[PDB]
Formats: C-alpha cells, sequence, structure tokens
C-alpha cells in the first residue's frame, strides 16, 4: 500500500467520539460496547494476548513502546501479591485533549477495555487514574461504571465468566507529572507525584509494590475492538510496525480544531486540509506545526509538506509522534514567544526531584524569556542546545526530555530568526 | 640634564662618548604615573559552546 488515510466511518473504533449518541448503556449496547466480552474473557490471557500482538499496537501513551510486548510482561505466576491495571487517564499535555473525549463520550468501551486488559494480564482491580481537572467527565465515568456494576458487566462475576474484576477512578489535583506512570503510581499511593527510577520497573514493583501496567485510555479502550474484530484487521491500517488508528488532534491556528479519528500514516498536509479545513490563511501562511504536542520537536512547513504522521517517519523527521496532537502555527507568531510560553509550562508543570530537571528548566526558561525580548547575543543560542544536551538523558523521566527537546527543535530550525531578533534589539536598543 | 655646556663639554670628553644622548637620570620621557584604566583580555576558554572541561 502506497498512500494512508481517508479511513471510512465503518472502521472507526470510536464510534461515538462527538457525544451525538447517548454515551449510556442502552446507547453502549446499540453501537457494540459489551458484546461478546464473555467469549473473551473465557479464552484465557494467552489468546487476547496474542490477538494484540498479531495487531501490532504500539503505545497509544506517545513512546510507541508494543503494547502487548508491555502486557505481556505480566504473564507471570503470583507469589502472594496481586497483579493491578492503571489506566492513565491523566492527559495533562497541550495540544493533547483526545483522553478526556474518551471519558466523556465513550464510557463503557473504556471500561470493557478495563476488563479485558485485566483478563489479559491476570490485573485484579482497575484504578482508572483521571485527571482532576475533568470532574464532570468523572462523574461521568462514574454513573457509566453504575451502570456496568448494574448489569453484571464489571465487578462480582464479571460479564459471567466466573471472574471478578473492579474498576476504580482516582482522581488526580492538578499536575502534569502525574500523567507520567511512576509519579502517577506515586500518586494513587497517597504521595507526591515524583517519579521512580526505572529498573523496578512497574511489572516489577508497580502500583503498592504489586506487579501493576500503566496503559493510556486509548490504547485501552481499542484492545476489546481489536479482540472482537481480530488482529489482522487493526493491523492492515498504517505502515509495518505502525499499524492501528489514532486519534488525531489538530489545534493551533487552524479554521476548524477537531479530535479526530484517522488511519495512521496519514500525511499531514492531507489531515490538516481535509479533516481541519487548513490552516488560517491556507497552507501558504503555514509556517511550522509542533507535531504531536509539546512534548515533541516542531518541524517547519518545507518538511509538513511530505510527512507521514506515525512514529518511524516522524522519527525520520527527528521528532517524535508523542500523542499525535498537531499544533499549527502560522506566519504571524513569534513562535520564540510561544517556544518561551511553553518552557515556562515545563516549568510549572515539573516535581523538582533531581538536578537537572529541577534547576535547567528554570535556567532554560530564563534564557527563552530574554531570548523573547532577545536581550542576549548569540553564542548563547548554542550554550542553551548544551543546556538541553544536559537534560535529556540526565534526568529520571522523559519531561527532561519533553523540555529540552522543544529548545532543540526551535534552535535548530530557527537560529536565523533568534539571530535576527538579537542583532535587532541590539541595534534599536543601544 | 640643567648642565651648562661648558660642564657639557668637558664631560662629553673626559668621558669619550656622548653622554646627553644617553643620560642615566631620567627626566619628562619617562611614562605618568597615573594612567588610564586598562581593560584586560580573556582566556581561549571564557566560551559558552563547546567548552566542556574534559577537553
Ligand atoms: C670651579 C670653581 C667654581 C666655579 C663656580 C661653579 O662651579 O659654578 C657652576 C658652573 C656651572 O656648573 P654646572 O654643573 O653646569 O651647573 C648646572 C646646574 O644645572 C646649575 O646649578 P643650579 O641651577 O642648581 O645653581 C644653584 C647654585 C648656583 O651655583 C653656585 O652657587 C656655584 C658656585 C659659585 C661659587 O647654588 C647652589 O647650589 C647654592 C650653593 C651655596 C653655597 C656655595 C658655596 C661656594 C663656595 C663658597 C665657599 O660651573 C661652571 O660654569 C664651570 C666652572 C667655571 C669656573 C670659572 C673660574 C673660577
Ligand atoms: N500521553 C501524554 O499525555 C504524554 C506523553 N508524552 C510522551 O511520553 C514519552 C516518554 O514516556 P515514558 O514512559 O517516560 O518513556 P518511554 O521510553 O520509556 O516508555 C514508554 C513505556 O515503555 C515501557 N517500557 C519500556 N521499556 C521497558 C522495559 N524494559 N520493561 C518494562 N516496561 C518497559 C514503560 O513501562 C512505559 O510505559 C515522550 O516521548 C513524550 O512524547 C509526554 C507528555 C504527555
Ligand atoms: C512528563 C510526562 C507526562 C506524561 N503524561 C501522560 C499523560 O498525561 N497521559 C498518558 O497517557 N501518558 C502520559 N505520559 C506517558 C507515560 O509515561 C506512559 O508512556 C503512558 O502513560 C502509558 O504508556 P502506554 O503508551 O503503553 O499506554 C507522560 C510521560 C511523561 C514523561
Ligand atoms: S526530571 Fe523533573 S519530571 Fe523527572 S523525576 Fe526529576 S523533577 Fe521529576
Amino acid at each position: 500500500k502506497t498512500s494512508f488515510g481517508s479511513l471510512k466511518d465503518e472502521d472507526r473504533i470510536f464510534t461515538n467520539l462527538y457525544g451525538r449518541h447517548d454515551w449510556r448503556l442502552k446507547g453502549a449496547q446499540s453501537r457494540g460496547d459489551w458484546y461478546k466480552t464473555k467469549e473473551i474473557l473465557l479464552k484465557g490471557p494467552d489468546w487476547i494476548l496474542g490477538e494484540v500482538k498479531t495487531s501490532g499496537l504500539r503505545g497509544r501513551g506517545g513512546a510507541g513502546f508494543p503494547t502487548g510486548l508491555k502486557w505481556s510482561f505480566m504473564n507471570k505466576p503470583s507469589d502472594g501479591r496481586p497483579k493491578y491495571l492503571v489506566v492513565n487517564a491523566d492527559e495533562g499535555e497541550p495540544g493533547t485533549c483526545k483522553d478526556r473525549e474518551i471519558i466523556r463520550h465513550d464510557p463503557h468501551k473504556l471500561v470493557e477495555g478495563c476488563l479485558v486488559g485485566g483478563r489479559a494480564m491476570g490485573a485484579r482491580a482497575a484504578y482508572i487514574y483521571i485527571r482532576g481537572e475533568f470532574y464532570n467527565e468523572a462523574s461521568n465515568l462514574q454513573v457509566a461504571i453504575r451502570e456496568a456494576y448494574e448489569a453484571g458487566l464489571i465487578g462480582k462475576n464479571a460479564c459471567g465468566s466466573g471472574y471478578d474484576f473492579d474498576v476504580f477512578v482516582v482522581r488526580g489535583a492538578g499536575a502534569y507529572i502525574c500523567g507520567e506512570e511512576t509519579a502517577l503510581i506515586e500518586s494513587i499511593e497517597g504521595k507526591q507525584g515524583k517519579p521512580r527510577l526505572k529498573p523496578p520497573f512497574p511489572a516489577d514493583v508497580g502500583v503498592f509494590g504489586c506487579p501493576t501496567t500503566v496503559a493510556n485510555v486509548e490504547t485501552v479502550a481499542v484492545s476489546p475492538t481489536i479482540c472482537r474484530r481480530g488482529g489482522a484487521w487493526f493491523a492492515s491500517f498504517g505502515r509495518e510496525r505502525n499499524s492501528g488508528t489514532k486519534l488525531f488532534n489538530i489545534s493551533g491556528h487552524v479554521n476548524n480544531p477537531c479530535t479526530v479519528e484517522e488511519e495512521m500514516s496519514v500525511p499531514l498536509k492531507e489531515l490538516i486540509e481535509k479533516h481541519a479545513g487548513g490552516v488560517t490563511g491556507g497552507w501558504d501562511n503555514l509556517l511550522a506545526v509542533i507535531p504531536g504536542g509539546s512534548s515533541t520537536p516542531l518541524i517547519p512547513k518545507s518538511v509538513c509538506e511530505t510527512v507521514l504522521m506515525d512514529f518511524d517517519a516522524l522519527i525520520q523527521a527527528q521528532t517524535g509522534l508523542g500523542t499525535a496532537a498537531v499544533i499549527v502555527m502560522d506566519r504571524s507568531t513569534d513562535i520564540v514567544k510561544a517556544i518561551a510560553r511553553l518552557i515556562e509550562f515545563y516549568k510549572h508543570e515539573s516535581c523538582g526531584q533531581c538536578t537537572p530537571c529541577r534547576e535547567g528548566v528554570d535556567w532554560m526558561n530564563k534564557v527563552m524569556a530574554r531570548f523573547v525580548r532577545g536581550d542576549a547575543r548569540p553564542a548563547e543560542i548554542d550554550s542553551l542546545w548544551e543546556i538541553s544536551k544536559q537534560i535529556e538523558g540526565h534526568t529520571i523521566c522523559a519531561l527532561g526530555d519533553g523540555a529540552a527537546w522543544p529548545v532543540q527543535g526551535l534552535i535548530r530550525h530557527f537560529r536565523p530568526e533568534l539571530e535576527e531578533r538579537m542583532q535587532r534589539f541590539a541595534q534599536q536598543h543601544q | 640634564a640643567s648642565a651648562t655646556r661648558l660642564i657639557q663639554g668637558l664631560r662629553n670628553w673626559a668621558s669619550g662618548r656622548d653622554l646627553q644622548a644617553k643620560l642615566q637620570l631620567r627626566y619628562q620621557e619617562i611614562s605618568k604615573r597615573t594612567q588610564p584604566p586598562p581593560k584586560l583580555p580573556v582566556g581561549p576558554s571564557h566560551r559558552l559552546s563547546n567548552n566542556y572541561y574534559c577537553a
């Protein structure tokens, strides 16, 4: 297959994505939710993990780790400790507003994903770590979990299979770093959201020291559709090692910002001009796109012309997919102001545990706040580059990467703009 | 240097050299005691990039 995207409505997994149907159980069973879940539960963990591994599902949290390989680490016998699934519903990332839509509009598919993933790894309970800001979505999901308990779907003898499974909802308290999986685990246990190191991975020591899998809402909710429709159906979309569909979020400077499910390797020009109405001012007006939300380095219009919106092609575009949160920035934007506001976001949302993030993100924000006005000289650009190279790979979790990589993308693609900004500073202020 | 030219001629005759070319007493030709303020340069390691210590 040569071109990707242009996905029909019969192959959309997230039907009722826009809330146009009833989100409750009577509408859910009219859309294929909770249908033949008993035949998924009776066929054991090995068949479910085989159907997920055949489907080629990479991690929809943003790093693309193989989700069948991630859930297969939990295929181990217990030694007194129970096992747990945690469904990361935090979603504190700018540009990223897809898992909130899954909570608000497709809740029963998320609870079915909790049940299928809990059978898949022998997980005893499901702690959906929802964001604290999503209170109306939290009560939305709680009414849906009440409808899932009263119909015998979750709880004692879940869906008639001889398997007992609970689904808990734990609200956060407004912290971006509680979306990172180890600080999420620390946030469940009643402490500050400070990340653990790796190893021990959460499959070894996770929540309360129990073996635990933290999986994103989008990679949890698609897994019953993976078990029902088959692995090869879900695998035929997107390129090789880029299987599945993805909930893109086109925000920023577009005419119609929107969350849209699309086939994986869709071109970005096709996506923005078809599903969002193009950049405000057309494709002529597009300056730079932050391809997947605030953690990945931006690429300009010259590279957005031909690039494919999956993991590996954007890695060839020296960026990351992340959450597939396309932030669009036209010609009339001071991009240094936007990147310095983004670094100010990464210093207001950083837990201050280890040295390079705690000191360097504040120091890069001070340098970028001087760069916005231009109160510096060009030799402080490359110094800043080294500061990113002294944060990337020296920290515990990947907020150091998420605060270094936009600075790297900005320097690498707009060094002449920074130089001309600071030299016109030095000529008009002295 | 304020010597009379009779004593100057006697002195240049007795030494056999041109002593007023090279006086060992210093006068107004030497430098001033109150100098302008300097501004010293910096070394080659005053750099903000590719300036790790192990190199
Ligand atoms: N989804 C969101 O809202 C956000 C996502 N991100 C993305 O997060 C990415 C980084 O995420 P991280 O989880 O910190 O890093 P990532 O490199 O490590 O790991 C992703 C997953 O791989 C699993 N994993 C990898 N090697 C493993 C092993 N040997 N044993 C067991 N499990 C293993 C981890 O359990 C983890 O869940 C960034 O690239 C960024 O784009 C960043 C901000 C927000
Ligand atoms: C600073 C930071 C914040 C993160 N926030 C979230 C988040 O809000 N929601 C999410 O699903 N993953 C978030 N992640 C990614 C998690 O580390 C992890 O990859 C994900 O929760 C589960 O991985 P999965 O793709 O296998 O489901 C964050 C990562 C980092 C480094
Ligand atoms: S680098 Fe920042 S986000 Fe990570 S453990 Fe340290 S303080 Fe936390």
